[PDB]
């Protein structure tokens, strides 16, 4: 059929959170708190279009 | 009886005759053609509604 689409390396890359998972369970509320509209946004385009490789920015 | 009224009775006779005979015709060149296609209303096997889809957002976005 179709060759499968991929995004290359240098779209993936990102400065990574590099925290254990303790730190992100202590400021789990303060970081839902504040930090909703990127998050809310993301997930809203990524449960509306089904697709990682159109959700990456 | 009159030979006029056999004769009439006979011409009706062959007349209903001959539209049932065609309408069998008819109706055996229908069923096999309505098999091979498929598109009528007969043998029309039944497959899956479409009514038991569920359609809310899943606990996960991929599907």
């Amino acid at each position: 059929p179709g060759i499968v689409e991929l995004p290359s390396l240098e779209d993936l890359k990102v400065q990574e959170v590099k925290v254990s998972s303790s730190v992100l369970k202590a400021a789990a509320h303060h970081y839902g708190a504040q930090c909703d509209k990127p998050n809310k946004e993301f997930m809203l385009c990524r449960w509306e279009e089904k697709d990682p490789r159109r959700c990456l920015e | 009886d009159a030979p006029e009224k056999n004769y009439e009775r006979t011409m009706a006779i062959l007349q209903i005759e001959s539209e049932k005979a065609e309408l069998r015709l008819k109706e055996l060149e229908v069923r096999r053609l309505m098999r091979a296609k498929g598109d009528g209303p007969w043998f029309q096997y039944p497959t899956i509604d479409k009514a038991l889809i569920d359609h809310s957002p899943k606990a996960t976005p991929d599907n």
